[PDB]
């Protein structure tokens, strides 16, 4: 029910823990033109793919963080990224852009 | 939760809607104002009370007013 | 009498017992007690 | 959810370990609770107020069993002068042989505790002889604090709980509590002054078994009846009586001698029955006054309601609000403690307590930090008032109405005394300190204080020589010359023209630049607790700060910055100058006194003038023994005061942790933290409540606790251990 | 005469709101400090294994069970002599008291059981009511009252030490 | 002298009065 | 575990403990120390599972879970978990106690002193 590569990263320490999989997760999904390098909220560098790409983050917080950094560091910008919220038993629920 | 109160001497500038990064506010038609737009806080159970809209409200005094409530998780803004 | 701790009082076996009780026996009992209180839900 | 606490549903939903602090520091606001009404509020306090009462007696009836049964009691009573009075005993399995000689004092075959809370003098003088006059003491308050836990219970069991209207009944309450309370009660104290320890202060043992036949007069009861009240003061006690003896006593119960006794250095046992008779008559006169059920009486309501050009609604304002109530009371009774303080050290009131040094050092700095505490919560909960029971509409016009209008002219008044004061004597000291410092110690500003030496003059004092009105022996104020019936003058005059007791000190230009730093420090602390009480409604840079209530962290870092903005932090920062002015005035009388007591009264004259002799001369010179109580060279009596003086150090150091960071440190930290416990294997627990940073407003009160701990522990364990040790 | 019989409150209830069973609802069975008690007690306390239900009551009984022979048993003139009857009297008490046990399981879970055990029984005072609950039970008794029996036994062969101890006199 | 044995095992016993009672009005205050 | 956790927790009060001067009073200090110990800690074991597995327990005991290091996901599991910590851990002590108490016999049959 999502589409998108997962962007080439190599983990870190600063992504999903135990709330991510027992409570509620999210992901932010966005196409590019290009295959181009971003921040990634939880520190660290990510590479995008050209097309469409998809992350799951901790917190909406970090997604609505992450969709700042796509509007606002890359020529052209990438406003079209859509944030969901992610339930344990797999229930999906489109949440940015309302 | 929460509690994110828009009062109507709201401008309808749409600056508390740009500076909120948990996406609570967002502006409706209101016809009470020169802009037309009034803002409202639909998604309040995101709201992690760190007044950013507060900071960017031009109207003296604020038109938008965040009031700390019951801590939950989101409010808290844990991501464990 | 300059040894160890004695008492020249009614009962001395009484804090011999009592400050073992209070302070170093009790104490864990009590706080699972309390903690058992304020985590049931 | 959690079912803990029970009186906050949104606490209950709380998943952090936030919920298990705000649910302690909640759980006595019982108007904020869930569901609480109006009438259930009273019934609650009610009954929290029986729990209260029946601590108060299970405490007293501890330390009167344990001086009963480990203490040295009838031993102290043989020569109080030369004996010590023994708290408790010690039961520290740790304690080494050196230890457990060093503690094996005052005469004692066990490990003890020195008292020094006055309690052997108290007992003493009111007629305990005997370890078995002690235990039924014991006794009597165990079973009365079982009586105050039985009427606890009763009051909220559901035929026996009042309603609002006898809650509200401000006119029974203050009949009764002035004749019964305040009346009955001295009038007992009176028959208990008369005819029990009167009699055992002349030799003559009282108990239950044979008070039925000794009368407490040879003339017994029938001079009251006749009218001849003069037969009462009898030959009153010679100049040579011995304090629990037959030798050298008076028959005479109630007497106007003023004075002391010159044995015991304290007041008569017939002035103060004499003191406690009047009090009761009068407080039994004075409840008399207003109308209950019978007709007769005045209403509290029509004097305030009929009062104005302003007194309207203030009756309604006081008797609706029980944060005024509580905020008016501990102003009442932060007086007084004070009052306690003063007046206790100068006319002692018990047996041989002047000469216990360390008694009255330990009692003064005890009586004057409760009275420090009663002043900043009376602020404190007159700012709660005027936050959630303060109505607008009903005291339109009147007075409360007018300072929250005068506001910003109380504030800056209250700031140019505070300034006058704080930019004057600090420039004295300094400039007393570079004339002291550069070789020259007569350049220094020493102005005498003229305005208080003329007014102990104008109480008896002929030390100065200026000889006029009660210095003067031919005055109208000293002869009485309507009356010549001032009886209490001739035994006054020797508490006053004495160079021993410790009224009416001798005050120099060292005494005057004191006085002004304490002026300082009360006027500052009233300056942060009437600034937060009278803005706490709200300000030009937070107005609506009434619908926040009374403790919130800030209003964001928007608007210039908010922090520590709340009512309630206004109590966080006075509590730091209220320590710090009971600091300044507890290192007076201290240095004072040490100064009396060992004769070099001098030594205080010259060095009290400049910041140094207070720093060289009061802390680094009477520190000496308290940090030698253990060392390389051994261990002693003093060890445990050492060792509570690194105690109070550190709690004072842990404070300023919590008050110089703040949150968003912490919280970071633990984020790495519970990053760490997740990933680290054979780590089976887990944290059921998330593990966040204590909260902004917390760790400002968790900062206040350490420093308060940390205040007291060091001071109060230099105060016992410099006076015990000097003398 | 009879008629407002039954209407006022009474402390005293029909068991479980039923007035044909035989028990009344009582402050000593029924208030809310000893049911908080009784069915915090091991062997009752909800969610427990048989086997952890039967150690925290050994080692409480067999504790306990050393002390009567020790102070007035037929060993008692002498310390060292008085802890080991008083061990012996604590072992025999609970390998009969776990033989009980066992052969109780042994005989009642025979088919559906007869009485309080059979499946149709609301016995809450009697829930363990599987055969495989009773002899976890029986070894932690076992396990436990041996432990806390060799535990007083040990607290008291040396209570000279222990004495010593408790007054400071080992820090000499 | 000071308190005799039995003196201090009479203050234990009574206590057990206000024990009692304030576990009763802890109860009954709340939870 | 518990049989070797009781085992070494013994140890430190026999050689820097306060008993350390005499040897059957160290041994003593030791043993209670490692008894003392673990009675606390298993009394954590047993009020940790009684918070815990309450309905659905809430982090890493929740049946969503997907910890491999927290495996012991029902309360009997911890419940049998604390008994068998208590009795191993009382085993390795009472053990280490034997050999500590018996030390100049264990040391002869060490050495072969035993077949003079
Ligand atoms: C319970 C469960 C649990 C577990 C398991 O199971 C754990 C574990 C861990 C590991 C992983 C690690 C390592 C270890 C160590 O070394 O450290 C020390 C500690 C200890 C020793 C602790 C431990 C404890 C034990 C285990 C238990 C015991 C209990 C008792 C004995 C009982 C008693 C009972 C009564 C009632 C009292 C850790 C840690 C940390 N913690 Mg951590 N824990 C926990 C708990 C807790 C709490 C409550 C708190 C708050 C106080 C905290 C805090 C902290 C901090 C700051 C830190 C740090 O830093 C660290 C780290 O990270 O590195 C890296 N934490 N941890
Ligand atoms: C509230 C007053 C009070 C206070 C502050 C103390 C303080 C002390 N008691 Mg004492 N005790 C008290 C009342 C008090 N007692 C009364 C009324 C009795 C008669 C029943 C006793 C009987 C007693 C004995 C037999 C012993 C002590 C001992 C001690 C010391 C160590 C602590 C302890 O083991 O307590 C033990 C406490 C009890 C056995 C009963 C306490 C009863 C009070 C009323 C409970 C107070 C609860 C409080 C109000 C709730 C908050 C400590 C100095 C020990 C000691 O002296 O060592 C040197 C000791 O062996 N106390
Ligand atoms: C390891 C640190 C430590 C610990 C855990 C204790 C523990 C105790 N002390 Mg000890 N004490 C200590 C260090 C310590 N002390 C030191 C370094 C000295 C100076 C030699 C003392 C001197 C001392 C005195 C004079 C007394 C105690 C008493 C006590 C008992 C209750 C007081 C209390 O702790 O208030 C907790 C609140 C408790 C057994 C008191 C006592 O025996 O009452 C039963 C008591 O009167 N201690
Ligand atoms: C004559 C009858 C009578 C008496 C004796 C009392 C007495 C009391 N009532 Mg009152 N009450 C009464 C009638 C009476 N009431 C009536 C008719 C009503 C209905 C209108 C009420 C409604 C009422 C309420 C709602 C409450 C009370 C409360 C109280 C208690 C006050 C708290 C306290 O202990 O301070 C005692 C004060 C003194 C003994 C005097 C102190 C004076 C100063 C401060 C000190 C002076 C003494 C001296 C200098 C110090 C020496 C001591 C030292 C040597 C140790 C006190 C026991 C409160 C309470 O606590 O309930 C449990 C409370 O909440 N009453
Ligand atoms: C007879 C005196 C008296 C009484 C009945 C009260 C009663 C109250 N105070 Mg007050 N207060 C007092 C004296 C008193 N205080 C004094 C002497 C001070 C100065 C130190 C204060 C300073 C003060 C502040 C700043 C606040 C209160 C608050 C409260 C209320 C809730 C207390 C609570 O829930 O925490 C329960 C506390 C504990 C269970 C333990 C605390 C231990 C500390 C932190 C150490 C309660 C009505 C609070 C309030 O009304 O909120 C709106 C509040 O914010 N008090
Ligand atoms: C302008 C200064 C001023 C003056 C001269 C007075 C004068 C008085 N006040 Mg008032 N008072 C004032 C302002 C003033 N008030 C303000 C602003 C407040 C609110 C904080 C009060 C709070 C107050 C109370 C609660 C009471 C008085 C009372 C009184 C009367 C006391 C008579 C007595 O000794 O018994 C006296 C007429 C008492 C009274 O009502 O007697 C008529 C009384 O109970 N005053
Ligand atoms: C050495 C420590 C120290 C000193 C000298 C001061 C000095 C002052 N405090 Mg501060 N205060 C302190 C520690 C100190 N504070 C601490 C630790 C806290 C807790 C955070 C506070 C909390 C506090 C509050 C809440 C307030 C003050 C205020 C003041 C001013 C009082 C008016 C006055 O006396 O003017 C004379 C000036 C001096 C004595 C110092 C000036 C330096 C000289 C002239 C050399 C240049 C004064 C500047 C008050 C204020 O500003 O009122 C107008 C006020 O409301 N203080
Ligand atoms: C507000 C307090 C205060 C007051 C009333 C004075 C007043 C005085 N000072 Mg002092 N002084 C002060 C603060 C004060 N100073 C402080 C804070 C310092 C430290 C910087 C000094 C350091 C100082 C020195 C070194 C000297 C004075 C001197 C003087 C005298 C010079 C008068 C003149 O004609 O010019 C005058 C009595 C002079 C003097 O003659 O000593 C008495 C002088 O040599 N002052
Ligand atoms: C008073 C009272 C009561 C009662 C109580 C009682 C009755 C008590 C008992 C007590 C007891 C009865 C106790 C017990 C204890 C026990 C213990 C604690 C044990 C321990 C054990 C151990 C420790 C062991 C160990 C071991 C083992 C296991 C094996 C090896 C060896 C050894 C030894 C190591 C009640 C609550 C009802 C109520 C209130 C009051
Ligand atoms: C080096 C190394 C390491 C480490 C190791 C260690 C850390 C060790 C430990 C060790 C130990 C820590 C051991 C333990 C042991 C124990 C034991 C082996 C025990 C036993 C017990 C017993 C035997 C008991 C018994 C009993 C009982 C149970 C009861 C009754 C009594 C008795 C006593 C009989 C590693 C691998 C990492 C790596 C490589 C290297
Ligand atoms: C040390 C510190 C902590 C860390 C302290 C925490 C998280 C509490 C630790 C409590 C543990 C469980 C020990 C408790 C000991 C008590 C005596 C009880 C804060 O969270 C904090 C927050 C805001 C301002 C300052 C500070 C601060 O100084
Ligand atoms: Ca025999
Ligand atoms: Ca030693």
């Amino acid at each position: 029910t999502l589409t998108g590569k997962t962007p080439v990263f190599g983990g870190s320490t600063g992504g999903l823990l135990t709330r991510a999989a027992v409570e509620e997760k999210y992901a932010i999904t966005w196409t590019s033109t290009k295959q181009q390098v971003f921040e990634m909220p939880t520190g660290g560098a990510a590479i995008m793919h050209e097309g469409e790409n998809l992350l799951y983050l901790a917190r909406k917080e970090q997604c609505l963080a992450l969709g700042t950094q796509l509007r606002s560091k890359f020529k052209p910008k990438i406003e079209d990224y859509k944030i969901y919220r992610i339930y344990p038993n797999g229930e999906t629920q489109y949440v940015h852009p309302a | 939760s929460h509690s994110v109160k828009i009062y109507d001497t709201c401008i309808g500038c749409t600056q508390c809607v740009r500076a909120c990064p948990l996406d609570v506010l967002e502006m409706v038609p209101w016809d009470g104002c020169k802009a037309g737009s009034i803002a409202s806080s639909p998604r309040t159970e995101d709201c992690v009370g760190c007044k950013r809209c507060e900071t960017a409200c031009p109207t003296d005094f604020l038109s938008i007013r965040v009031y700390l409530g019951a801590e939950t998780t989101r409010s808290m803004g844990l991501a464990y | 009498d300059m040894t160890q701790l004695t008492g020249a009082y009614a009962a001395p076996w009484l804090p011999w017992i009592m400050i073992p009780l209070i302070f170093y026996i009790l104490p864990f009992p009590i706080f699972a007690i309390i903690f058992l209180w304020i985590e049931r839900e | 959810a959690t079912k803990f606490p029970k009186f906050s549903q949104d606490l209950q939903r709380d998943p952090t370990t936030r919920r298990l602090f705000y649910a302690i520091a909640t759980a006595h606001d019982f108007e904020s609770h869930d569901g609480m009404s109006e009438e259930n509020l009273y019934q609650r306090i009610f009954a929290s107020h029986f729990g209260h009462l029946a601590i108060i007696f299970l405490w007293i009836s501890g330390i009167l069993f344990h001086v009963a049964w480990q203490g040295n009691f009838e031993q102290w009573i043989q020569d109080p002068l030369n004996n010590s009075p023994i708290a408790h005993a010690i039961w520290d399995a740790q304690f080494g042989p050196p230890a457990i000689a060093a503690y094996t004092q005052a005469g004692a075959m066990n490990p003890v505790d020195i008292c020094y809370s006055g309690v052997y003098h108290w007992w003493y003088t009111i007629g305990m002889r005997t370890n078995n006059d002690l235990f039924m003491g014991s006794i009597f308050l165990l079973l009365l604090s079982s009586v105050m836990l039985y009427a606890g219970w009763l009051h909220l069991q559901p035929r026996f709980r009042p309603g609002l209207a006898w809650f509200k009944n401000a006119e029974s309450r203050l009949n009764h509590h002035l004749a019964g309370l305040f009346g009955v009660s001295s009038l007992a104290w009176t028959g208990h002054l008369v005819h029990v320890a009167l009699p055992e202060s002349r030799g003559q043992h009282v108990g239950w078994d044979n008070f039925l036949s000794i009368r407490p007069h040879p003339e017994g009861l029938a001079p009251l009846f006749t009218g001849n009240w003069g037969a009462y003061a009898q030959n009153p006690d010679t100049a040579e009586h011995a304090f629990g003896t037959a030798q050298g006593a008076g028959s005479a119960i109630l007497t106007f001698l003023g004075g002391f006794h010159p044995q015991t250095e304290s007041l008569w046992l017939t002035d103060m029955a004499h003191h406690h008779l009047a009090i009761a008559v009068i407080f039994i006169v004075a409840g008399h006054m207003y109308r209950t059920n019978f007709g007769i009486g005045h209403n509290i309501k029509e004097m305030t309601e009929a009062l104005q050009g302003g007194h309207k609604g203030i009756y309604d304002t006081y008797n609706n609000s029980l944060h005024f109530q509580l905020g008016w009371h501990l102003a009442c009774l932060g007086v007084i403690t004070s009052l306690v303080a003063q007046h206790m050290y100068a006319m002692p009131p018990y047996a041989f307590m002047a000469r216990d040094y360390t008694t009255m050092s330990a009692l003064y700095t005890h009586h004057q930090y409760i009275a420090g505490f009663l002043m900043i919560g009376a602020f404190a909960h007159g700012a709660i008032f005027l936050i959630r029971d303060y109505d607008p509409e009903a005291n339109r016009d009147n007075v409360l109405a007018r300072m929250l209008a005068h506001k910003e002219a109380i504030i800056s008044h209250l700031s140019w005394v505070s300034l006058f004061l704080g930019f004057h004597t600090l420039g004295l000291y300094v400039h007393n300190d570079c004339e002291v410092a550069l070789g020259s110690p007569e350049k220094q500003i020493l102005i005498e204080p003229v305005f208080a030496q003329w007014t102990q003059a104008f109480h008896g004092k002929a030390l100065y020589g200026i000889n006029s009105l009660l210095s003067n022996p031919d005055s109208v104020a000293s002869t009485a010359w309507p009356n010549y019936g001032n009886v209490w003058l001739s035994g006054w005059l020797e508490a006053v023209n004495n160079g021993a007791n410790s009224l009416f000190l001798t005050i120099g230009p060292g005494d005057l630049l004191v006085h002004h730093a304490i002026a300082l420090g009360l006027h500052v602390t009233t300056l942060i607790l009437v600034k937060g009480a009278l803005d706490a409604r709200g300000s030009k840079l937070m107005p609506d700060k009434k619908d926040f209530g009374y403790s919130f962290p800030c209003d964001g870092p928007g608007r210039g910055g908010t922090c520590d903005i709340s009512a309630w932090d206004a109590f966080y920062l006075a509590t730091f100058w209220m320590l710090n002015t009971l600091g300044w005035v507890t290192f007076y009388w201290h240095w004072k006194h040490l100064s009396v007591w060992s004769g070099n009264v001098a030594q205080f004259n010259e060095s009290s003038t400049y910041l140094m002799g207070w720093f060289r001369d009061y802390l680094w010179a009477n520190s000496a023994q308290l940090i030698n109580g253990y060392s390389p060279a051994g261990t002693n009596s003093l060890a445990v005061w050492a060792w509570m003086f690194l105690f109070g150090h550190l709690a004072w150091a842990v404070s300023f942790m919590f008050l110089i960071t703040w949150r968003g440190y912490w919280q970071e930290l633990i984020e790495t933290l519970m990053w760490a416990h997740e990933n680290t294997p054979l780590s089976f627990g887990y944290p059921k409540d998330k593990p966040v940073a204590l909260s902004i407003v917390q760790a400002r009160l968790v900062g206040l606790t350490h420093f308060t701990v940390g205040y007291i522990a060091t001071y109060g364990a230099f105060l016992i251990a410099s006076t015990s040790s000097r003398f | 005469t009879w008629v407002d019989a039954y209407d006022q409150k009474d402390i005293i209830q029909p068991y479980r709101g039923n007035p044909e069973l035989g028990n009344l609802a009582t402050p000593v069975n029924s208030s809310n400090l000893v049911k908080t008690y009784i069915n915090n007690l091991p062997a009752y306390r909800p969610g427990l294994t048989p086997f952890l239900r039967g150690l925290e009551i050994g080692m409480a009984h067999g504790y306990f069970l050393v002390g009567p022979e020790v102070v007035v048993g037929p060993l008692r003139e002498t310390a060292h002599g008085a802890n080991l009857s008083g061990l012996i009297t604590a072992i025999y008490i609970t390998v009969s008291a776990c033989l009980g046990i066992s052969i109780f399981a042994l005989a009642t879970f025979q088919g559906d059981p007869r009485g309080a055990y059979n499946s149709n029984s609301p016995d809450r005072l009697r829930p363990l009511r599987s055969k495989d609950g009773w002899f976890q039970l029986s070894g932690g008794i076992l396990l436990g009252s041996m432990g806390g029996a060799i535990f007083a036994y040990v607290l008291l062969e040396n209570f000279g030490d222990l004495d010593a101890i408790l007054r400071g006199a080992v820090n000499v | 002298m000071t308190l005799s044995e039995t003196q201090v095992f009479v203050a234990l016993v009574i206590a057990l009065v206000p024990a009692i009672l304030a576990f009763r009005l802890s109860t009954e205050l709340y939870k």
